């Protein structure tokens, strides 16, 4: 069967570019599309994107093009990368499948000047 | 963006219970609507998709209905299991967007 | 099953196409018309041994998988078989998810060669929806 799993720093400095990478097992990443969802703070979420089986992407524009998500097959993963992040982009991130059926277990990334 | 609104923001129910969570859209989204459970510390899980399509998986107790903008996710007999938050998404037109979210308690 | 035109339009409309990613409700039922005339059953058999399923006809190579197509990937995850039936909503939901992808519409061949350009809307006209 499919399982994800978010792996990557918690803790990253204002102005700095957040990366976080999803790990697929059970299925070729190339079968599927694939998306990052995160929650704020306050219980609000956010779809920011996902990347078809073509490799077109689809980006939220709340991210104002900060936002781009990668595959590698090789290591049968995909990416989520989100530059110049402030205070504004602490929250948990999940990565899932384009279904919704999968999610990862999510990760909490604090900005902070600390 | 498609704005969806979900109320009440809190409800508080007696066990065994039903209870009906309301989410509508901005404007019509068709059939385009989906619903997901979250609890503390833990993923979102989809409930119903695409306004009233079952999940395997999921217990029959949920039910959704609705179309154009008002939808609603039903409970049948609310049971410990299913307290937490409870999320609507739409799907017809991006960016995707998600409701407030209405938390379910015990009463 | 073989539906009528405005009685797929209903249909679709039912099951959420009216404005789905961007494309208006004309499109489905267009494309549906040239890709298996509304034919629910219609089936093709291609030259890399992939069928195309449904009133939609729905590709085995990428989209559901019936078990006897090569690189088959299944991105719809369900059987070919369920985009048979007289009832659309397995071949809609898989549609949608094509639909989805960069290529948009432009998945259907036949749709691409008679919808694309051509008044599309003309074909939920002079229907009770």
């Amino acid at each position: 069967d499919v399982q994800l799993q978010e792996s990557g720093p918690s803790l990253v400095k204002p102005s700095q570019t957040l990366s976080l990478t999803c790990s697929v097992t059970g299925d070729s990443i190339t079968s599927d599309y694939w998306s990052w969802i995160r929650k704020f703070p306050g219980n609000r979420l956010e779809y920011m994107g996902y990347v078809s089986f073509s490799g077109s992407t689809y980006y939220n524009p709340s991210l104002k093009s900060r936002i781009s998500i990668t595959r590698d097959t090789s290591k049968n993963q995909y990416y989520l990368d989100l530059n110049s992040v402030t205070t504004e982009d602490t929250a948990t991130y999940y990565c899932a499948n384009w279904d919704g059926d999968y999610w990862g277990q999510g990760t909490l990334v604090t900005v902070s000047a600390a | 963006d498609i704005v969806l609104t979900q109320s009440p923001a809190t409800l508080s129910v007696t066990p065994g219970n039903s209870v009906s969570l309301s989410c509508r859209a901005s404007q019509s989204i068709g059939n385009n609507l989906h619903w997901y459970q979250q609890k503390s510390h833990e993923s979102p899980r989809l409930l119903i998709k695409y306004a009233s399509q079952s999940i395997s998986g999921i217990p029959s107790r949920f039910s959704g209905s609705g179309s154009g903008t008002d939808f609603t996710l039903s409970i049948n007999s609310v049971e410990t299991e299913d307290f937490g938050m409870y999320f609507c998404q739409q799907s017809n037109s991006w960016p995707y967007t998600f409701g407030g979210g209405t938390k379910l308690e015990i009463k | 099953k073989v539906f009528g035109r405005c009685e797929l339009a209903a249909a679709m409309k039912r099951h959420g196409l009216d404005n789905y990613r961007g494309y208006s409700l004309g499109n489905w039922v267009c494309a549906a018309k040239f890709e298996s005339n509304f034919n629910t059953q219609a089936t093709n058999r291609n030259t890399d041994g992939s069928t195309d399923y449904g009133i939609l006809q729905i590709n085995s190579r990428w989209w559901c998988n019936d078990g006897r197509t090569p690189g088959s990937r299944n991105l719809c995850n369900i059987p070919c078989s369920a985009l048979l039936s007289s009832d659309i909503t397995a071949s809609v939901n898989c549609a949608k998810k094509i639909v989805s992808d960069g290529n948009g519409m432009n998945a259907w061949v036949a749709w691409r060669n008679r919808c694309k350009g051509t008044d599309v809307q003309a074909w939920i006209r002079g229907c009770r929806l």
